[PDB]
């Protein structure tokens, strides 16, 4: 259970929520419901601490809580300032009605 | 409103306390020493941006603003205290009781209308400790307990100090004080060697971020506070390494100290032991201005009697304030002020880039947004402005 | 607009008087002493905002803005008078006529298209009782008459006084001078002891609210100003008491003085007479910047003879300008500089808590409002109006 | 936009130049000599408003952004240079390398997430003729040879120079340097006396407004820069009058200087021959901030060998360095200084009145607007803004 | 003490009231309702009556401090006093105050 990581029921999750899974011995990653799709970045904010799981999602960009700063959940890429470090993205895959997301993330 | 609120807007967490430049009225601060106020001679100072006067009255401490309601004039330009219980101001002769503020008198046209129809603004004082403690705020103080760390105020509680003014905003020196890693500034501390104190470079944090902290808002008297609790899942980092080779250590000695840290509203460090395993500090930043504070710093040390507060008095004058409170929290000033350009657009509220022993800070501004008594503004300054619906 | 339109919104009664930062637009002010100034050695000096250079050509003063046109250097950094009726910009040589501020000469191109085509602003210069009198205005001056109070241009009367530059603005020069319960302050001055003064600590005033003050619309030389009239039905207070017993006394000399008190615009207090019933004092307020004014003090008495003149001026320098220019008046200046602070930011002219006596205040900042020939602005001073195309 | 968008709206033909108050990013500008920057000894400059950090490292220069990417204090408050290739700040220990700026360590907390996660702006930096340039701008920077005056970068050219710190916009410096008229305030320069100078108090602009200068955008190195040929048409004035009176006279001297007068981006003035005939003077007019700029002054002069570098390093010691460098350049200090009240508040560039010899000036202006590499703004200064 | 008729002022004007050797009113009409105050504003020497009324509102001329004329209230800074009200009364439409 290292390479994919069982999360949840995909109806189990609202379009538009996002889900915290904590993994042991590594940083904790963030899944997304934009619509119908699933994506998942890391948790933790790259402008510091703050868990994006805590954020407002707008669509497809999460909204840190600590300063605004803002990401892609589907290009990991920075939308608003004072981000600048693109999150780390995690391939998710929905086999039979369940969610399961990479213990690794995509090369940089 | 003291801030740009698209930065307000931008810092979810703990925009009352970005907000808060001038500090949180409704609480109590240290301004001086009891010894610093002689009877019947009023002492001038500046306290969340506004002028004030204290006095001593049969051996009691009165506080009124020093700005005359009629024209706007410091009374400290020219002191008349006629009768023990009042003051005249300079100009027009408006003369207020320390007591109550209440304009009892106009020497100028003792028949005016304005006559105890108007108020200067009192704000209770209090010693403690050998302490002078204003209540800037409105109306029927709190305890002086709830804004003091827990201790201060134990009867066995030996308190010296010093005070002065620092230019850098008050929450930079709060968070430099409460800050785990800042240890590193110091590493070199005359302290450090010449009294033996076990000192780290940082800490490698363990456990969840909850375990980082405990937030104190269930106190029996009130305190709003959080404990430092990295080193209890931490390890300390003696070895510090760059590509994995050692290029500075940490200090070893014997001497445990700085084990349990704490900042409580408004804005008061306690570490404990320090600077020996016998003592406590306790270290105030008082809001000036927006630019300055005090920097109101007192060691604790139980003595039970007259003969160990001697005792205390020498090594204090001999060794704690000059080792200490200079030779030690001298680096902590100037870490402050290195701080202040960043901040000082309220930029760096936004631009800071965090890391994991920045937990503490972050708990403290939580704290201080949702349990602060009010925000300080230039309002509460010049004159509180409100219009009809 | 010098003032947040919120200020003066709230100001109905005296809005342009509170836009005044930087004083009134086209009125003659007093800058200097005639002996201050010799033929062919220009003077500089700021007056309403405005750089100016001021000349002595065959006996008459000229005065030009201190502002090359081309690239708005100051001439003065380097002045060039290289033939007796011009000056030339240290720079690219610009060269101008005292006379009339026409461009005239460039050295660096003397076939250029600006020449006879732009023109340095003047302002009309007229030395009247051995004191330089500026128009700060456009157009065609009126009479100096307007603008000086009564008595001040009478043949007979010798003019002798002392300037200097006092920072406050020049409101609250004049609003203090012309305040009647401001008295108190004096009431330790040598000169009310050495020359024997009846001086109260105030007025009880009595009667109705016109009674307070005579405003003077209809004088056929077309002055504006207001005569305070409180001793008219007013109590003279000479016992201060707070709580019913006797802290402070008045003067209780044989000399009245200051039975006639009248303020004009632009800003020139009237004393009838003072410091002794033989003389009267004339003393302007004239705005330098928005933090400054010249305090130009003159004492007034009528000399029908060559030894007259030489009596008075010998105890001008030995008794009237060391005991009441300096003497009495020094503590004016403080007392002014101490309400700075409190109408810095504008908020003192909506927070202030007036009394009584404020009557003549209120009429005077009516007077203002309605009879000032023009509001100074940031625009005059950077010159984006009234100008030469 | 560092300029009321009412003021750029009334400048249109060179809103950029007026927008510039911080000079031009994307351009290499000198700061230092390279001989005042040792092996393992960081020096701090402000630079287009920007605090860096410059040292020397196995004799190759680094620019790192002297401003902690945590709590933004100034690194060199403390300078720690702990291993020969990194800095830690003197606050949490966090080590950056000078080559990249990578975060590659944290003394404070060795498991911290953000080691290796975090960058500091560098800048390239580049030594020529002893002059130590570094591109304040982002990506690959041009051929240093673009922002250099021509001729500056020649093999025989020997440069020696003088910098210092001028209270001025770096704009006023600029215009005052390539004002043809200026030369008024040089009148009584000592240097003109003693080293027998002809000099003009002026000229009468002859030929058409297009005459007046040549416009250079085809230099195949792509420097972009404005000749002023006010010389070639117009005529010099040696007696100055004021209604037909002779009040002043020009310099009658033998030495013929300053034929060829040029203006370049990002603000570099090449003035041939100065001095001397056999010398010629380049000036940058680097900004530091709003208010402040380098006054970067070199004397260059063709050398074949080192018996004539070593004659040349002595007269510039003993005479050009206090004679025309100090002597007669002081002047222009002052100058640039009494122009800042009228400029302050971005109205004299609406309020000043040109005349004919401006058009050297105007003509800089407009080159400046079209072909600078890009506005600073107070957003490079402080952190880059941006809204979804 | 008589002051004027119910028809003698309009809706949403002021009205001083002198008195024989006393501190002069202020009468406000606020709809066909009629109120009198202080016509001294509290935190000065203004009169009221010289004012603007805005329904229950009278905004000082002096630095634009308000009261509600029903109860007396600040409503506006700079004012923190409240104004003295008095009792009022009109029989056979003619205003009265005490
Ligand atoms: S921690 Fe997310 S924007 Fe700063
Ligand atoms: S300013 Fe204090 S009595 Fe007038
Ligand atoms: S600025 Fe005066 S001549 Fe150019
Ligand atoms: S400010 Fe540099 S490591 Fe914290
Ligand atoms: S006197 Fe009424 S608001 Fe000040
Ligand atoms: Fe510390
Ligand atoms: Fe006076
Ligand atoms: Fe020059």
């Amino acid at each position: 259970n290292q390479i994919w990581l069982k999360v949840c029921a995909a109806s189990d999750m609202q379009p538009g929520t996002i889900r915290r899974v904590n993994r042991v011995g590594a940083a904790p990653l963030a899944v997304y419901r934009v619509g119908d799709q699933f994506y998942a970045t890391e948790d933790t904010c790259t402008h510091g601490i703050a868990s994006l799981s805590e954020g407002t999602l707008d669509g497809d960009v999460i909204e840190c809580p600590f300063h605004g700063g803002a990401f892609n959940v589907c290009t990991g890429m920075p939308a608003s300032s004072p981000c600048t470090v693109p999150l780390g993205v995690f391939e998710v895959e929905v086999k039979e009605g369940e969610v399961y997301v990479a213990g690794e993330k995509k090369l940089e | 409103a003291n801030v740009d609120e698209a930065i307000l807007k931008r810092v979810k967490g703990w925009a009352p306390y970005v907000d808060a430049k001038l500090g949180f009225r409704n609480h109590w601060y240290p301004v001086m020493f009891s010894k610093e106020i002689n009877e019947g001679e009023p002492k001038t100072l500046k306290l969340l941006g506004e002028n004030l006067l204290v006095n001593r009255i049969d051996g009691k401490l009165y506080c009124l603003k020093d700005r005359c309601l009629h024209r706007g004039v410091q009374l400290s330009v020219k002191v008349e205290c006629k009768t023990k219980s009042t003051i005249t101001c300079w100009y027009h002769a408006w003369t207020y009781r320390w007591e109550d503020g209440v304009l009892c008198d106009i020497l100028t046209n003792p028949t005016s209308a304005q006559i105890g129809r108007q108020k200067l603004k009192t704000y209770p004082v209090q010693e403690a400790k050998g302490c002078v403690f204003i209540y800037l705020g409105d109306g029927d103080p709190p305890p002086l307990a709830r804004d003091t760390p827990p201790n201060f105020l134990d009867d066995d509680m030996e308190i010296l100090g010093k005070n002065q003014i620092i230019k850098s905003n008050w929450r930079l020196a709060v968070e430099n004080g409460f800050d785990p890693s800042h240890i590193y500034i110091h590493k070199d501390s005359i302290l450090v060697k010449d009294n033996d104190l076990a000192l780290p470079l940082g800490f490698a944090p363990g456990g969840d971020r909850k375990q980082q902290t405990r937030v104190v808002d269930d106190d029996v008297v009130g305190r709003k506070g959080v404990y430092d609790l990295i080193g209890e899942h931490g390890v300390p980092v003696f070895e510090g390494t760059i590509g994995g080779e050692v290029v500075r250590e940490g200090a070893y000695g014997e001497k445990i100290v700085a084990n349990d840290i704490s900042i409580w509203l408004p804005g008061v460090l306690k570490v404990n032991p320090f600077p020996n395993p016998d003592m406590m500090q306790f270290e105030w930043y008082v809001p000036i201005d927006e630019n300055t504070h005090y920097y109101f710093q007192t060691l604790g040390k139980p003595c039970a009697n007259d003969e160990e507060r001697k005792k205390y008095e020498q090594e204090f004058e001999s060794k704690w304030k000059p080792m200490a409170l200079e030779g030690f929290n001298n680096d902590d000033i100037w870490a402050r002020e290195a701080m202040v350009d960043f901040y000082a657009d309220d930029k760096g509220w936004v631009n800071e880039i965090l890391f994991e022993s920045d937990e503490a800070i972050v708990a403290w501004r939580k704290l201080a947004s949702e349990h602060n008594q009010g925000i300080q503004t230039q309002a509460h300054v010049s004159g509180l402005e409100h219009h009809h619906h």
